[PDB]
């Protein structure tokens, strides 16, 4: 039962009682501090300061304690980590979860998790112990020296980034940890960080990536940690000026990865200088990457990606100083026999240890690696079985097998190899709704090159311009932008230029000729004028001038890389940004993460503030919420969890708003949220109390024709407020006196019954 | 000098001690078996810790061993035998 | 003639039985019994790269016949074995359309066309041909989805358990459809 | 239907058939034709010359009944028999 | 025939569209219509939003191919689609 305002405001009288005012003093505090009310504000956390107080304390106090006493007004806001789980729960139950398709939460294969002994984990020495051993140089040394094949492996990142829109949570990562710290004992490093999970963990899953990192660090101390960083902008979606760089590679550093693939989208070595350096500075192993394009077995294909192109790039990698040469083919375009001609001209021509990483999207795959193997290669990018194959890396538990009685094996546990697939295979269902359309091998990769998703992702969007029965055109016009632009690497966001470009060329019945003739009157995609700007560097062969010219319409063009032309970020601003922003904890981790991601950040933090730290949840409760009955158990720490269950949830009221009946370990709980039913009729009205003259009823079974009133709304007796349908019949409800309306229980459209309470007025 | 506090009992006496430990604003440990995965004593510690799956019914709160493995996964200062269980058991307190 | 091939010829602990020697002596029995064509089936894609190019390579020799070899992908190592192969002489090899291809089908003709670049022996086959026909299938499978293998990716321990192409996922089934359908564990281990 | 989740006809893509004349087929001359001049050994004799790799598919036969049970109709393999015919036309078989 | 007088609002069958016939705009998934943005006999330019929907609590916002004609909308605001419903037909 709820308050009136006619008499004093007394909740609850509390008295405590003990040997000493000490004693009885700790005493109230604690039975204050159990206290939690709701609904309304209490005088709670002022009584707790004047208790706490040491003047109250000492006994000497007089009765202007109040007014002297300053702190005492000065009480700080109360979260409540449980109800906000619950609000979560309740929400994503009763409207569902978006992109996830509303179906009733499914019940998976159990398939129960493996682990290992942390103290076990704690006497294992692999390549982190490595790297704090001999530093980045002496890793490098270590690797060549080894006549394994070293794999990493690519499951936490690129794999599901590849397979799953990258949805992949740090819920089901940490799961495994310990296990994969055994399964990769020998491992060379994991990748888990970079590439789109920056962006979709705090963006989409709404976790943040520093602490996947940070736990993923704990749980997994032996083997290298690897990162994937982009050189303009390590793993933001604009330019930015180079302490930015600086800044995230130092914290990264700091927070657990060791090994830094640095890559630029076109193979523009000045704008990996940056990152190079920032990485050297933070004393870790910096990976000097060479993206593949273009077909060295084929001398048709280009005068330009050739075998000398290749070793020239390697070389100027080398004089740069990465301790690591990585090729870098994320179209899987690297056909066997390239790949044993690549690395083995590469192991001749450079000190370095290579390291291939390549997607199985034609279907060869483990050719490639065999291949590969075969010509010295030192390290390869694997993922487990159930996570590997098409868009993703090849399968490290067949190229186990696939290497049998040939002269070189790879270092691994095949057995814990199978395990970790068994629990891949479980999890991955959680993840059906983003799974990738692609469902088998294509060679058309050979010549249209678009890596990655792209594939598909294109279908889509030229489906949604209608060009979904000329996709062949489309793939076309993909490779001919390609010529068209003069020949570019095309990863993201290289790649986004020439699928835009295309898409643009195909819907404007445009070819390489009247794309220069017409082009003073057509608005070419954001995307190639910012590519033709200079804003994602210098593509290999430069840019044509008359086509540069025609899709800049006059604006001029970078004269060196995006970078110097910005102002360092000053930092110390954000800082005081943030903290006025809010509360007052905040960190190197939160700094950059705004100024890489601000919109998305701050919404990560609104999110927070409203539903704490979902990234707790299991997955199945993240995606579906909870169904009646049913308990789950969530995991906050060690010996720290929240059982809740779901009793039932009611129908809704004449808001909308539906109460759900919760149990939270022990306790009796209810809370509310809104439901978006999809038209509304469903709502269950309030009966309208028959004695009472401010209460005005339904007389009869009908719908609301119109809304003619609103709450504060003052008109004279016998205003038309209300008109309602009987059974096709109007009839206009009227006021029985002058007066206010209070409240208004339906809206247009709504279905009524008899003696249902519409109306209220003074 | 005791910054946290493991009952190896149940019930009203945990919550009991559970109560005083917090008045002293030490932190709390409790114990649990498997039909008492929903006694209400498991939600009035600071931390809650299942003595082992496989222990049963009555000697879960028996366990020397693995109720004293608890308290180190932990780093308990101290445990509050209650009464009736291992309250006065010799091996338990040695 | 067909050799259903089992066991591996690579490791001399799986058999004693199933060794080389065995399948020598096979093909020559065959050729003996007048078959125009020495056929190799495996079954369970349990014929790994290294054993491909010997158990190839020792039957050119042996026999006059010309070799037709038929392996199922499920283990994913299809294409390498068909690579394989045809560096140990083999004349035909069973191939299916990219669409129609992997895990328990058969390699995919279109990937191994292109695998082959730079090595001595080509594919002879039309691939703007088998490309438009890969999308055709591809269309056409929909028409078949409530058909679908519940099978999404490679698996390695068909070689502990050799269960041959369908098999696996079949006999999955039968162990849920009564009452076991959580410790298929053991069923993997007590097929084996 | 059997083993066919009740539920609405699903939206299809639309499958462009690729189409070739029964002319320009009757004008091949593969390894049924082979067969007819010089006999199963011949046959074999003529595999054995050849440095090309040569193939069967197994499309219409082994693919679907290995991913989906064997369903695959005649209809499906009817209306792109004369592409294949096309395609295939220095195959070994077809399975 | 006879016109149904609000007693469903939504349950209207829509026919489905002509997946060879440019003119003819599809649903590419199911969901429901938020807004209709355009009506017959209006002139559009390609690019132009005609119509948003709401597939799983997400916001897709459907364009006009190329510059023409609306002939026919299929639709009002609230009605559920389903992969393959004609929408929209434009010249
Ligand atoms: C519907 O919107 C119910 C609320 C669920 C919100 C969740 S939290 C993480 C996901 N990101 C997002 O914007 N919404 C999802
Ligand atoms: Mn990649
Ligand atoms: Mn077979």
């Amino acid at each position: 039962a709820e308050i009136s305002p006619y008499y004093d405001s007394l909740l609850v009288k509390l008295s405590t009682h003990a040997i000493s005012f000490k004693q009885a003093e700790e005493k109230m505090v604690r039975s204050l501090r159990e206290m939690r009310i709701r609904g309304v504000k209490t005088n709670i956390p002022f009584l707790i300061n004047v208790m706490k107080n040491k003047k109250f304390t000492s006994g000497d106090y007089t009765t202007k304690f109040i007014e002297e006493t300053p702190e005492l007004f000065d009480i700080q806001p109360s979260l409540d980590r449980g109800t906000k789980t619950l609000e979560y729960i309740g929400n994503v139950t009763i409207n569902g979860f978006p992109n996830v398709e509303k179906r009733p939460k499914p019940d998976y294969e159990l398939a129960s998790i493996p682990t290992v002994s942390s103290s076990k984990i704690a006497s294992f020495s692999g390549t982190k112990q490595l790297l704090d051993e001999v530093g980045p140089k002496g890793v490098a040394e270590w690797v060549k020296k080894q006549d394994d094949v070293l794999l990493t492996d690519t499951t936490f990142r690129d794999a599901h980034q590849s397979l799953l829109a990258t949805r992949v949570r740090t819920k089901d990562m940490i799961n495994i940890a310990s296990k994969t710290a055994d399964v990769f004992k020998d491992g060379f490093s994991l990748e888990m960080w970079g590439g789109a999970t920056f962006d979709v963990a705090y963006n989409f899953l709404k976790e943040n990536p520093w602490e996947r990192l940070e736990r993923l660090r704990k749980a997994i101390p032996n083997v290298l940690f690897q990162m994937l960083l982009r050189a303009s902008n390590a793993v933001g979606y604009k330019n930015y000026p180079d302490n930015v760089i600086h800044k995230f590679v130092q914290e990264s550093a700091k927070a657990g990865i060791d090994v830094f693939r640095i890559f630029d989208s076109l193979n523009w070595v000045d704008q990996m200088k940056v990152a190079n350096e920032a990485v050297q500075e933070a004393g870790k192993i910096s990976e000097g990457t060479i993206c593949y394009t273009g077909d060295i077995l084929n001398p048709e294909r280009s005068n330009i990606y050739t075998l000398e192109y290749y070793v020239k790039l390697a070389k100027e990698l080398e004089r740069e100083g990465f301790h690591i040469l990585a090729i870098k083919d994320m179209a899987g375009l690297l056909k066997p026999k390239a790949a044993y001609e690549l690395i083995g001209e590469l192991k001749s021509a450079v000190d370095l240890p290579i390291h291939l990483h390549t997607h199985d999207t034609s279907g060869n795959g483990l050719l490639t690696y065999k291949q590969a193997i075969d010509a010295g290669v030192d390290i390869i990018d694997t993922a487990v079985a159930s996570m590997s194959g098409l868009t993703s890396q090849p399968s490290a538990n067949s190229l186990y097998y696939a290497l049998n009685g040939f002269p070189r094996h790879l270092r691994t546990d095949i057995e814990g190899m199978e395990s970790l697939s068994h629990y891949w295979s479980t999890v991955r269902t959680y993840y059906s709704d983003f799974e990738s359309d692609i469902k088998s091998p294509n060679t058309e990769i050979y010549q249209h090159e678009m890596p990655g998703g792209q594939y598909s992702n294109l279908s889509q969007q030229a489906k949604s311009l209608g060009l979904g029965e000329r996709f062949d055109e489309v793939k076309d016009m993909y490779r001919r932008v390609n010529f068209l632009f003069g020949d570019i690497v095309k990863v993201a966001p290289s790649s986004k230029v020439v699928g835009d470009m295309a898409l643009y060329m195909v819907q404007n019945d445009l070819d390489e000729q009247s794309v220069i003739t017409d082009g003073y009157k057509l608005d070419f995609p954001e995307s190639v004028v910012s590519f033709f700007k200079g804003e994602i560097g210098q593509p290999v062969n430069g840019f044509n001038k008359d086509l540069q010219a025609v899709i800049l319409k006059g604006q001029e063009a970078l004269t060196a890389r995006p970078g110097e032309y910005l102002e360092p970020v000053d930092f110390e601003k954000v800082r005081e940004l943030l903290e006025e922003e809010q509360q007052g904890p905040v960190t190197e981790q939160d700094i950059i993460s705004y100024v890489l991601y601000p919109k998305v950040y701050e919404q990560y933090i609104q999110t927070r503030n409203q539903y704490g730290n979902l990234s707790l949840l299991d997955t199945p409760t993240f995606f579906f919420g909870m169904r009646n009955g049913e308990t789950v158990e969530i995991e906050i720490d060690k010996g720290k969890r929240l059982i809740i269950k779901l009793e039932t949830i009611s129908e809704p009221d004449e808001n909308g708003n539906r109460t759900i009946y919760y149990a939270m370990n022990g306790q009796a709980r209810r809370i509310y949220i809104k439901d978006e039913n999809v038209h509304t009729n469903a709502n269950v009205k309030p009966k309208a109390d028959k004695s009472n003259p401010s209460h005005i009823g339904a007389q009869m079974p009908g719908s609301v024709t119109e809304v003619k009133v609103s709450v504060g709304e003052t008109v004279k007796a016998n205003q038309p407020l209300l008109i309602t349908e009987a059974m096709k019949m109007e009839t206009t409800i009227q006021a029985p006196f002058d007066g206010v309306i209070k409240q208004v229980t339906v809206n247009n459209g709504d279905t009524i019954a008899t003696g249902d309470l519409l109306i209220e007025i003074e | 000098q005791i910054k946290k506090l493991l009952v190896a009992n149940r019930g009203e006496i945990a919550i009991r001690i559970f109560r005083a430990a917090a008045e002293l604003d030490i932190s709390t440990v409790a114990i649990y078996s498997n039909e008492d995965k929903s006694s209400l004593h498991r939600y009035k510690a600071d931390e809650s810790y299942l003595v082992g799956s496989d222990l049963g019914p009555a000697e879960s709160y028996l366990n020397i061993e693995r109720i004293i493995d608890v308290a180190k996964q932990a780093n308990v200062d101290a445990i509050h035998p209650g009464y009736g269980f291992l309250s006065e058991n010799e091996q338990f307190a040695r």
